[PDB]
């Protein structure tokens, strides 16, 4: 006999102050006995398993479903923390094309590794004997079993460790490690790929590592994760929007998801008018109507979905290409590639739950996930080309308040154009009228007054009910842009408002801001100057709104 | 030669912070990098039982295109025992020049604690997660670690010995993996002492604090003044009376009686002048009552004033500033807001290491998303500040412009 290379156990222990677990055994019918009796003794024959003495106080439950089912989650609950590096899964578009690709399932994946063996004692299990008129038979693992928390770490690194020599003397080929199993992939002739593959598993198999003997059970096209990987290009698997009248908190996240897993290589997926109805959640059962916006966008995203795309592989020699496209209420659509009209992928950013917003913010955020999205599956960032002037892009930044960047990037001409709308002046307009504007209103009653008075003599004061004081100071200010010329300086003294405006709004959720930025448009020069309240500055008239 | 027990500290646990994602040309830096450190000894790869973990990436100091290793070692730092102390040196920052050295390599002499090893555990990610990651945990002391210089203090006590005995005159200083020394020599001679001190350290960054002190509020001086003019002036006296006791406006507020354009020449009365000028006379004086409390963190803000300018200051209660500064300098960020920022926070947090002997908490004008996405690429220090995010924009900007 060959002698199998030797596996090193990794040491775990249970987390601090806890003890094994012992969990009493279920009553199991006689059938089920007598199968789980068999199972166990193969197995034991097998050397997975092991005969113990009563001095091991540890148990735990088993069932049969034949197979056997160990429930090892107060164990689970027991054991250590492991190092989990399975979050995020490979990326089809970040796969470079090889010539020849190989699939590899691993056979008693977690039967071929050894488990730690001061560790094995905690993995006690009793099978119920006929009528319980004898001890049931008491068992132990001497190998990682299927559903413990430790298992797939410890293979994992099991299988990086015996793997990495291999890879070493083989630079010419690709090797991804994923769970149970390895993706080969070279740019080699197909009799040398096959000939590698042949070896590769030779080389597990002195390690004691079992792979498909046969033609590999999986051939092109690959169905993994919900992708359809095929040889030159790669696409989702087939898309189940279900239909009913009448639609429950479940069944739109489940339509929601489905939409932004199909979002990632279709583009132009919107999700904003079903995903508006998720709010008051944790109600899984209700009937929630449609709008004829959300009707229409299912209906458009039916549209996309009626012909099927294919994403390309990816080419470290051509350049990456991330492009933009603005689709409204919000919404923000994206392609990635190298070639024109062959998407690596596609993508959506929908912008963040602000009162205030504008677009230059949104494209920016946009721009930051598709960067962190394309370092993590590219390692680069990619050329941008956006929706924005250069001049414009300028403007903005330096005139900010905040910092900010965008990487690299190019402007595209394609419509809507993201632009500044207004821009307020940075020194008092000269011929210009000045408004001094003042607001107040009563904490009780909620009655409150809104006006100005100007330079000119122009004076104005409009009563209101059912307001507030932040209110009547926007209001104040709206009512100075309403009633003066295409230049105008205003003077205020809320913070408040002049917070708001000097975030520099395109769009709102209170209708008066809005109103106020479609009057801003309108201007061809604003200066807005800030004064303090009550500090007897004549013109600032706090006594005219109070009365 | 022998490793010192390091615990951490009561009812906590090591640090599992997710490693955030790399460039291709980082990843092989740091694979490089790590492959020597790990055929010396300094590091070694660890299995699935070390569930703990810390982020690291790749930089390149100043005048240097080797890429350098650095470890945000702050959740360990602050998860890591409290090391027991040294009297900040108050004569470091009232010297005339001072120069920063990196001794960080002096650290992978000394061997690390075995039982404490497994709490600095970091990783190499993979692109596209086509593996899974490289893991390693230092067998040395790892620099970033709180605990490296608080274990080497004896050492270099011993190894700077000579040196401070030969030149009482010069202030040695240390923090993380730097060394602050400071004295009033020539700069020629600054150099080549520090030369000196190199290879003395072998064998084993012109700073100027004198050209840095704290800055006074300002108030315009004109010999005509519209309405405008004085509007602003009453906003940054209303302002500054937060600061200052005595500081009125009633006098100056008196003039703007009236609904006048905002361009209007208006001359100042003689109670006007009077009452601007005592309001200057009272910004000419230090602030009441401002102490340092070593118990309390140092806060930093930070405002960008365009064209290249940004304002700050350093303050432990508001409206009582430690210390205020306009950071101007242009060295190829013109173009780039984010990079300007970084060097920014870098410089005040140098000062800030020189003056308390600790880094203050900043608060940055930035959207979370965008500092996140690009400050390390613009980082060229081997420690780490603290920051959050002011998103609504402070009327006290040109306050201090
Ligand atoms: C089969 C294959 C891979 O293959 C690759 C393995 C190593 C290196 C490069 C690869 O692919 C580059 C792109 N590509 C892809 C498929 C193909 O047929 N041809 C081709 O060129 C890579 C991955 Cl993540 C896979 C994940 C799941 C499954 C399944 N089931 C199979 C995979």
């Amino acid at each position: 006999m060959v002698p199998i290379s030797p596996i090193e156990t990794v040491p775990v222990k249970l987390k601090p102050g806890m003890d094994g677990p012992k969990v009493k055994q279920w009553p199991l019918t006689e059938e089920k006995i007598k199968a789980l009796v068999e199972i166990c003794t193969e197995m034991e024959k097998e050397g997975k398993i092991s005969k113990i003495g009563p001095e091991n106080p540890y148990n735990t439950p088993v069932f049969a479903i034949w197979r056997k089912l160990v429930d090892f989650r107060e164990l689970n609950k027991r054991t250590q923390d492991f190092w989990e590096v399975q979050l995020g899964i490979p990326h089809p578009a970040g796969l470079k094309k090889k010539k020849s690709v190989t699939v590899l399932d691993v056979g008693d994946a977690y039967f071929s590794v050894p488990l730690d063996e001061d560790f094995r004692k905690y993995t006690a299990f009793t099978i119920p004997s006929i009528n319980n008129e004898t001890p049931g038979i008491r068992y132990q693992y001497n190998v990682l079993p299927q559903g413990w928390k430790g298992s797939p770490a410890i293979f994992q690194s099991s299988m990086t460790k015996i793997l990495e020599p291999f890879a070493a003397q083989n630079p010419d080929i690709v090797i991804c490690q994923y769970m149970d199993d390895l993706y080969v992939g070279s740019d080699l002739e197909i009799g040398q790929h096959r000939t590698k593959i042949e070896e590769l598993r030779q080389h597990l198999l002195r390690w004691g590592l079992t792979t498909p003997d046969k033609k590999h059970q999986k051939e092109p096209p690959f169905l993994w994760m919900g992708y359809e990987l095929h040889p030159d290009k790669w696409t989702v698997q087939p898309i189940v929007l279900p239909e009913k009248d009448s639609w429950t908190v479940n069944d739109i996240q489940k339509l929601v998801g489905k939409l932004n897993w199909a979002s990632q290589i279709y583009p132009g997926i919107k999700v904003r008018q079903l995903s508006k109805l998720l709010r008051g959640t944790k109600a899984l059962t209700e009937v929630i109507p449609l709008t004829e916006e959300a009707e229409l966008e299912l209906a458009e995203n039916r549209e996309i979905l009626k012909e099927p795309v294919h994403g390309v592989y990816y080419d470290p020699s051509k350049d990456l290409i991330a492009e933009i496209q603005k689709q409204g209420q919000g919404q923000w659509t994206y392609q990635i590639y190298q070639e024109p009209f062959k998407n690596l992928k596609t993508g959506k950013y929908a912008r963040m739950r602000g009162a205030h917003t504008n677009d230059v913010k949104q494209l920016t955020e946009a721009v930051q996930k598709i960067t962190t999205e394309s370092i993590v599956i590219w390692g680069k960032t990619p050329k941008f080309k956006l929706p924005i002037q250069k001049e414009t892009w300028e403007t903005w930044w330096t005139e900010y308040w905040q910092a900010t960047w965008i990487p690299e990037w190019e402007f595209v001409n394609t419509p809507p154009l993201v632009k500044l709308w207004y821009q307020l002046e940075k020194e008092p307009i000269v011929g210009a009228e000045t408004f001094y504007v003042d607001g107040a209103a009563n904490r009780e009653t909620k009655l409150g007054k809104a006006g100005y008075v100007t330079n000119k003599g122009r004076q104005k004061v409009v009563p209101l009910t059912n307001t507030t004081n932040q209110k009547t100071e926007l209001q104040a200010i709206y009512l100075a842009l309403q009633d003066s010329g295409l230049e105008v300086n205003i003077v205020t003294d809320s913070q408040y408002a002049l917070g708001i405006i000097q975030a520099q709004p395109d769009k709102s959720e209170s209708e008066l801001v809005n109103q106020i930025i479609e009057q801003l448009i309108k201007k061809e020069k604003v200066y807005l100057a800030w004064v303090p309240a009550h500090k007897g500055i004549g013109g600032n008239e706090q006594v005219d709104k109070l009365v | 030669i022998e490793t010192v027990p390091v615990k951490l500290k009561p009812g906590m646990d090591g640090p599992k912070v997710k490693q955030w994602p790399l460039t291709e040309e980082k990843i092989k830096a740091l694979v490089e990098i790590c492959t020597e450190m790990e055929k010396e000894g300094k590091i070694s790869k660890i299995g699935p039982e070390n569930p703990y973990n810390t982020p690291v990436f790749a930089i390149k100091k100043k005048d240097s295109t080797k890429w350098r290793k650095l470890v945000d070692f702050r959740e360990l730092n602050k998860r890591t025992q409290d090391f027991w102390g040294i009297p900040h040196p108050a004569g470091l920052k009232k010297k005339k020049s001072v120069t920063v050295l990196d001794v960080g390599d002096a650290y992978f002499s000394v061997p690390l604690d075995e039982d404490f090893r497994k709490y600095t555990a970091f990783t190499i990610p993979s692109i596209n997660n086509e593996t899974p990651g490289i893991r390693y945990q230092y067998n040395v002391l790892p620099q970033g670690w709180k605990g490296s210089p608080a274990i080497f203090q004896s050492s270099m006590t011993k190894i700077l010995e000579p040196f401070k005995k030969q030149n009482p005159d010069i202030v040695i200083y240390q923090y993380m993996d730097d060394l602050y020394v400071g004295s009033d020599l020539e700069i020629g001679q600054h150099r080549t002492k520090i030369e000196e001190l190199r290879q003395h350290l072998l064998r084993w960054y012109e700073l100027h604090p004198d050209k840095w002190t704290v800055q006074p509020i300002v108030l315009p001086e004109k010999d005509s003044w519209t309405v405008n003019d004085i509007q602003k002036l009453v906003g940054k006296l209303n302002w500054a009376s937060q600061i200052y006791p005595g500081i009125k406006v009633r006098q100056l507020s008196k003039l703007l009686r009236g609904t006048k354009a905002l361009t209007e020449v208006i001359p100042l009365t003689e109670e006007a002048e009077l009452e601007l000028a005592e309001n200057r006379e009272i910004l000419k004086e230090p602030v009441h009552g401002v102490y340092y409390d070593p118990s309390k963190d140092l806060i930093a803000e930070i405002q960008k004033q365009g064209q290249g300018q940004w304002t700050y200051q350093i303050y432990q209660e508001p409206f009582k500033n430690l210390k205020t500064g306009k950071y101007a300098r242009m060295r190829g960020a013109h173009t780039n807001d984010v990079k300007q920022l970084t060097e920014a926070v870098q410089k005040i947090t140098t000062e800030s290491i020189v003056i308390w002997g600790k880094t203050p908490k900043f608060k940055l004008p930035i959207q979370k998303e965008t500092w996140e996405t690009w400050w390390t690429e613009y980082w060229q220090a081997t420690w780490i500040p603290e920051w959050e995010f002011v998103n609504t924009p402070p009327l006290v900007k040109l306050w201090y412009q």
